[PDB]
């Protein structure tokens, strides 16, 4: 705009005023991290801050990607 | 900021969330392709497995025998 | 036989049980010692901290000031 602008955020992001600036939330379950080790893949809830068991008794893992709920 | 500490066996971090991959991106493929329908800017293209070629005169059907999807 | 698999940061396995350390082994020390009462085959001995020596003529009391046990 003429000497002005808006920090709008796209669909699926609720505007949430935060500390040291404003951001937009995740509009759903807090993100997990996937953490692959040679023998297992581990999950971690970024909000709950707890590991939980996932793929185990494996060997020589190296990299990870995912498809969100295909079915 | 530090989040957490894991094995030197750690090989990735990946955020497992749906907003991370926009699910409402329509596939331009018209099901015309016989085996593979790769993407390209503003459209798609046909291809067939390695060590095979298109049936002469056509850019869709390839001579390699089709295989059933895995259950 | 294998038991479990864990980080290359593993440094030791130690069995935490009471039968591994016979608890009914009586300490031969007669509380005579001033600071330390070390063991030896069939008996015990007196000693005092580094940079200190026994009071002349005695093999029990040492010149270093005693310190209260830590809570
Ligand atoms: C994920 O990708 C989809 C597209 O596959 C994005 O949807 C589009 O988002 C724009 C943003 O403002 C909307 O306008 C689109 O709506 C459509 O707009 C055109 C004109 O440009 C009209 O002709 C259509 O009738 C319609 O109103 C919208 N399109 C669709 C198909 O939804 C989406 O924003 C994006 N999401 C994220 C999180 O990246
Ligand atoms: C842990 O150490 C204790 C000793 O500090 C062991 O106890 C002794 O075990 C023997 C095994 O047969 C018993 O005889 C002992 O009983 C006494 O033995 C003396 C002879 O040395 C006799 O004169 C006594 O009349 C009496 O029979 C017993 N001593 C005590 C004080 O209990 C114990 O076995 C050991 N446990 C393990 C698991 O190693
Ligand atoms: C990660 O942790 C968050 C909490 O920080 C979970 O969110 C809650 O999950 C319960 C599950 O029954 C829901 O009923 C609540 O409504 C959720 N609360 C919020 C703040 O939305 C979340 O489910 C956890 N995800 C995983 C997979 O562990
Ligand atoms: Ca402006």
């Amino acid at each position: 705009s003429k000497g002005s602008y808006e920090c709008f955020c796209v669909d699926g992001f609720k505007s949430m005023s935060t500390h040291y600036g404003e951001r937009c939330a995740a509009d759903g379950s807090p993100p997990l991290l996937l953490l692959p080790e040679n023998v297992r893949i581990r999950k971690y809830n970024t909000s709950s801050e707890k590991f939980s068991e996932y793929l185990e008794e494996e060997e020589h893992i190296q990299t990870i990607d995912y498809d969100w709920d295909p079915e | 900021e530090k989040v957490l500490v894991v094995n030197p066996w750690l090989t990735q971090v990946r955020i497992f969330h749906q907003l991370r991959y926009n699910q409402s991106v329509s596939n331009p493929c018209k099901q015309v392709c016989s085996h593979l329908c790769l993407l390209r800017p503003g459209g798609y293209s046909c291809a067939c497995p390695q060590g095979s070629d298109f049936v002469t005169g056509s850019t869709v059907q390839c001579d390699a025998a089709s295989e059933l999807p895995v259950t």
